[PDB]
């Protein structure tokens, strides 16, 4: 029910010490190596997160998803690709098993992911095939009591250091997405090989990169759900995620405001403390406006989920407004660092570059407008 | 009356400092009560530190000699003192607040049923009520507070070493020997010490040091550096700075201060040679107690400084070094 | 075997701070903390319940809000909490305090006893052996490591210049110190289910066993005569000579006590 509680209070006051000690004094080098954070996983792990909303029985920890995005939002807040790598193990990896998979498959899968014994991740997205995720061109064919997989899926986060993968694959093209089907792929099958971990703006840390699959054999006991679910699968999977995605976007926002707050105090100009000026001030208060906003938004699809109620326009509208969100206000967090805001010495701008892909990926700002528009034309 | 006893710290035969500094302060809560001074001493074959006890004015030297407090372990000490002081009945008792005086005294006042008062800083018997007032710093040290054992006797209280100034080394005064024997049997042994090792100081980092050395463009070259680790040697802190002199190659980043390096707040801070623009001084403007060398007295750091020294660092700093150097060798 | 620990939760004084332009202390932001010579001996023991099989109770005297201590701990790894609150100990001192929990002590199954060196707000470093002279149980103080071998418990004590190895037969109260060891987060799902089931126990007098005249300020030998916030910082002095000067930096010093 209420979000007050001091249940959560708790939850909170562990993150943030997990964030400032373990994650915060890696930030940059993980920016600037361009390196996945393999030790503040394992860290991760032994502190009970990596499956925070899913049932004991299954290994996870027994928590709601509200204390999962409250985990997101308070990593994000000072390392934005520690908080993807977390939001898609739990959001895109681990809950199409636990939501689709049967019983055998919940506990040689969705164990070793709950307990953070393993790292979880979930391939959709194709060269040819991105915001038209129907487009798919990966295939899966039953051979004997066995799958064979062929094709190719870029831009997969926690490639190569991930264990498991929830990839899609057509294995009836003459059907469209009523074609597609999800499978539970493991990482060292023969033919299951990886891409180049990508350069990219910010999200330095997170392992990007390519799913290829050569004459790649499955056993049949690894399809997620029936065949031709796959479009429907994938698609409820990203609901969940946009949530994480929001958050992560929450962070960002609110990480930087800390930032900004903090310097605008100590750095004088002209005799008098920069929070002493009347733009700066006002500047504060859009910025802080916007964020509170967001947080609700935010958590309001969290809710949703935990109660079983619908929560996929309300996943979309947290998407769309606090990706912008991070988006500006880490913007006039640098602006108003100055000079010192555009070095790499000060976090800000690391949270800037951070920020963009909250935009596009887990479905990019005009696919949530798509989204809330269609519930709402009819 | 009673008396005023200090109970005396002694470490492999050498009495520690902060004792003679209580008998300091003794001789004044004495004074002002009518009574002597008694000394309370405690060791295995601690026969000759009385002359010293009496030197620095004991007027009487309890002694204890026996092997089984050859070594601290917390009961004998605890049940020789106990025994010790309720056969004097002393008006007021001090201990050394170390790691001994904090563990010792806390359990003899127990067992007396007294009142105890730790880490002081000052000592004075009121004109009316003629209580011991007794003023020791509480709630992380920003609160001064002052505490009264109204009823019960003995009035104790552990003392911070360094505050209470000693008395002068009188050569002529010999005190009274009191050969205090104190049986210890096994319900007493019962902490078995394996081994005594002694190791050294243990390096911190520079967020927990309590004494900070700190580096500038000012010095001019790494082996520079070595006169402040000197320096830094001397009063235990351990050296930080600018981010000027980590740039410059000097230092590790772990010592650079400042608003992208660490925040530090230290009880001292000796900038040497920083002229401290704002994003070195938003690291380090908390800190407790600040001086600052530089040879610029238009140097924004002056602006912060608790003591604004202005002068050449290589002519100051080894200055610095001898004046202190002849300080703990003296005393 | 069986492990007790007495934390306390404490205002973190690091973070107080007295505000020049009103003179007092900061009043409000300072969060609640488990102590952290406390937090620390807590993590010693939860070590032993997973080394040795320990079984690791947890105790705390003070209002209400110091649940929020024991259900921290409780999501360390401890089994039990105890939170003790009686209007009967307004005023206690050290003397009062120790008392009153070796009071409960005597209905608590123990082995081991650890309580930290210091409480950052009392800043006495009195209880824990208090207790345990109360107890009448051996201590060790000022402790960076501890081990067990059967019945007995093997503790490193830190001093000044040395430190010595000892050896104690169970019972024992043990006073843990701030480093020594670094303490393990909480797991979610334990603070989950510490708050959706919660078996802390709370405790008054009727369940210490304790002499009345013993708690309070009734019960207090020492007693606070006046006390005054900090000054606040002064002026400071900037100076221009020569070697004089290095004498202008040690007598300052001097003044702030380093006499050395
Ligand atoms: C760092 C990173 C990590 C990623 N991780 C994953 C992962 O783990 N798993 C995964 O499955 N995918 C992942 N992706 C893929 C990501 O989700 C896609 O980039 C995203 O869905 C957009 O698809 P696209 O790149 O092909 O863009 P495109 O579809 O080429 O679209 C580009 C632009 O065209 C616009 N556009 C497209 N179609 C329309 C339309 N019909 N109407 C209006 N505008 C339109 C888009 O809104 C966008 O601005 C990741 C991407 C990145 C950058
Ligand atoms: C993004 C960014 C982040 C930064 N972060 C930090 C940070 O975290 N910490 C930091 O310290 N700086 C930082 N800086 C740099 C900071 O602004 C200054 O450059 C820094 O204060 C330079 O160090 P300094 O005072 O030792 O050197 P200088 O300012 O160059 O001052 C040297 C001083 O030494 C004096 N002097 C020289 N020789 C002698 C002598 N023989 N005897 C006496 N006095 C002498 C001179 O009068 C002068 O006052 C940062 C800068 C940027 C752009
Ligand atoms: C300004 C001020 C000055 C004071 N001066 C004195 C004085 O000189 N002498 C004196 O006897 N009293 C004094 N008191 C009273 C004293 O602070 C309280 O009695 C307090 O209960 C014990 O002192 P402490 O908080 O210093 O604890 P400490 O003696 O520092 O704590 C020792 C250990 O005991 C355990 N412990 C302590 N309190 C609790 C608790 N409430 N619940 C559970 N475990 C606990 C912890 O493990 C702790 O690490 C003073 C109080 C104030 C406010
Ligand atoms: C899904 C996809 C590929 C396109 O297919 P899709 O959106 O499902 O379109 P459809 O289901 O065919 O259209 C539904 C129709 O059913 C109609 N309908 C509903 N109920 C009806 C009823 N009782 N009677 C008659 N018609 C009805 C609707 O009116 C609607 O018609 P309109 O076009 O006029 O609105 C694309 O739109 C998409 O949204 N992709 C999102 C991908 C994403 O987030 N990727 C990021 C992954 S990266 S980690
Ligand atoms: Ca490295
Ligand atoms: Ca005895």
């Amino acid at each position: 029910m209420d979000l007050n509680s001091k249940k959560y209070q708790m939850l909170k006051e562990l993150y943030v010490s997990f964030a400032e000690n373990e994650v915060k004094p890696l930030a940059t080098e993980l920016d600037e190596e361009e390196r996945f954070p393999y030790e503040t996983v394992e860290k991760m792990a032994k502190a009970g997160m990596m499956g925070i909303p899913y049932p004991k029985e299954y290994g996870g920890e027994g928590g709601d998803t509200v204390g999962y995005i409250m985990a997101v939002e308070e990593l994000s807040r000072v390392c934005g690709t520690t908080g993807v790598i977390l939001s898609a193990h739990t959001s895109l990896g681990s809950w199409p098993i636990y939501q689709y998979g049967n019983e055998e498959q919940k506990q040689k899968f969705l164990r070793p992911l709950a307990s953070g014994e393993k790292l979880g991740a979930f391939g959709l997205t194709e060269p040819n095939a991105g915001t038209d995720a129907s487009g798919q061109q990966t295939t899966a064919v039953l051979d004997g009591d066995e799958y064979i997989l062929n094709g190719s899926k870029i831009f997969i986060t926690n490639a190569i250091a991930g264990d498991i993968y929830v990839v899609m694959a057509m294995t009836d093209k003459s059907k469209g997405n009523k074609g597609i089907s999800a499978f539970i792929v493991e990482k060292g099958t023969p033919g299951f090989s990886f891409g180049v971990k990508e350069k990219k703006m910010g999200i330095r840390g997170s392992a990007t990169s390519e799913l290829i699959f050569e004459d790649c054999r499955i056993p049949k006991e690894n399809l997620l759900g029936k065949e031709g679910q796959g479009f429907k699968i994938a698609m409820s999977t990203l609901d969940g995620g946009r949530i994480g995605i929001a958050a992560q976007a929450l962070g960002l926002a609110q990480g930087a405001l800390d930032e900004t707050v903090k310097y605008v105090k100590e750095r004088v100009q002209f005799g008098r403390p920069l929070s002493k000026f009347q733009n700066t001030q006002f500047q504060l208060a859009d910025m802080e406006v916007k964020v509170q906003a967001a947080r609700h938004l935010v958590y309001q699809a969290a809710i949703n989920k935990d109660l079983g109620k619908p929560y996929g326009v309300e996943a979309a509208m947290a998407k769309l407004f606090a990706a912008e969100t991070a988006m500006e206000v880490t913007t006039k967090a640098v602006q108003l660092h100055g000079g010192y805001g555009y070095t790499r010495d000060y976090p800000v701008e690391r949270m800037m570059r951070d920020a963009k892909i909250t935009e596009i990926y887990e479905g990019t700002s005009e696919v949530q407008r798509m989204v809330i528009s269609g519930k709402l034309l009819k | 009356m009673g008396n005023v006893l200090v109970v005396i710290e002694q470490r492999e035969n050498v009495i520690q400092t902060v004792s003679l500094e209580l008998l300091g302060k003794a001789t004044e809560i004495a004074k002002d009560y009518d009574t002597k001074v008694s000394a309370l001493l405690l060791g295995s074959k601690v026969e000759g530190l009385i002359d010293t006890l009496a030197h620095y004015g004991a007027d009487e030297v309890i002694v204890v000699d026996d092997e089984a407090l050859a070594v601290y372990t917390t009961e004998p000490y605890t049940k020789a003192a106990y025994e010790a002081i309720k056969a004097a009945d002393p008006i007021v008792v001090l201990f050394g607040a170390t790691s001994i005086g904090r563990d010792l005294a806390p359990r003899v006042s127990a067992r007396i049923h007294t009142g105890l008062t730790a880490d002081c800083t000052g000592l004075a018997v009121a004109e009316d009520t003629k209580l011991l007032l007794m003023t020791r710093p509480a709630f992380g040290g920003n609160i001064m507070a002052t505490i009264v054992c109204k009823d019960f006797r003995p009035q104790m209280s552990t003392v911070r070493p360094g505050v209470m100034k000693k008395n002068e080394p009188d050569e002529t005064k010999e005190a009274v020997i009191n050969r205090f024997k104190v049986e210890f049997n096994d319900a007493d042994k019962l902490v078995q010490v394996v081994q005594v090792i002694k190791e050294a100081k243990k390096q911190v980092k520079i967020e927990d040091a309590k004494i900070l050395v700190s580096a500038g463009r000012g010095m001019g070259g790494k082996e520079n550096l070595d006169i402040l680790y000197e320096l830094a040697e001397i009063i235990g802190g351990e050296v930080s700075g600018s981010r000027a002199t980590i740039d410059a190659g000097w230092l590790d980043k772990a010592r650079q201060v400042g608003q992208t390096g660490k925040t530090v707040r230290p009880d001292l801070y000796i900038a040497c040679g920083i002229s401290g623009a704002i994003q070195h001084i938003a690291g380090m403007e908390d800190a407790e107690f600040i001086v600052a060398i530089n040879k610029n007295p238009e140097a924004p750091i002056f602006k912060y400084a608790d003591v604004g020294i202005v002068g050449d660092v290589h002519k100051v700093l080894p200055e610095l070094i001898s004046q202190l150097s002849v300080a703990k060798e003296k005393g | 075997m069986n492990i007790v620990v007495c934390i306390k939760q404490v205002p973190d004084t690091t973070e107080v701070k007295l505000d020049p332009n009103t003179g007092t202390l900061i009043r409000d932001g300072v969060p609640s903390i488990i102590n952290p010579d406390d937090k620390a001996g807590l993590e010693e023991a939860i070590k032993l319940k997973e080394e040795m099989g320990a079984h690791v109770t947890v105790i705390t005297m003070g209002p209400p809000q110091a649940d929020m201590a024991l259900k921290e701990a409780l999501a360390m790894g401890a089994d039990r909490g105890i939170l003790l609150t009686d209007r009967a100990f307004a005023g206690a001192d050290t003397w009062a305090t120790s008392s009153a929990l070796a009071g409960a002590l005597k209905n608590i199954d123990f082995d081991i006893i650890i309580a930290g060196r210091q409480a950052i707000d009392g800043d006495t470093a009195q209880v824990g052996p208090q207790i345990a002279e109360h107890l009448n149980l051996p201590s060790i103080t000022y402790a960076e490591e501890i081990k067990t071998e059967g019945e007995y418990v093997l503790v490193k004590r830190q001093f000044e210049d040395c430190c010595h190895d000892l050896k104690v037969k169970m019972p024992c109260l043990i006073t843990t110190l701030k480093d020594m060891n670094t303490p393990r987060y909480m797991k979610v799902g334990r603070i989950y289910d510490a708050f959706e089931n919660d078996v802390v126990e709370t405790w008054t007098v009727k369940d210490i066993e304790v002499d009345p005249s013993n708690l309070g300020l009734k019960g207090s030998p020492t007693s606070v005569f006046k006390s005054f916030t900090k000054s606040v910082k002064p002026a400071g002095t900037i100076y221009n000579e020569d070697a004089k000067t290095s004498a202008g930096i040690i007598i300052d010093k001097l003044k702030e006590k380093y006499i050395i």
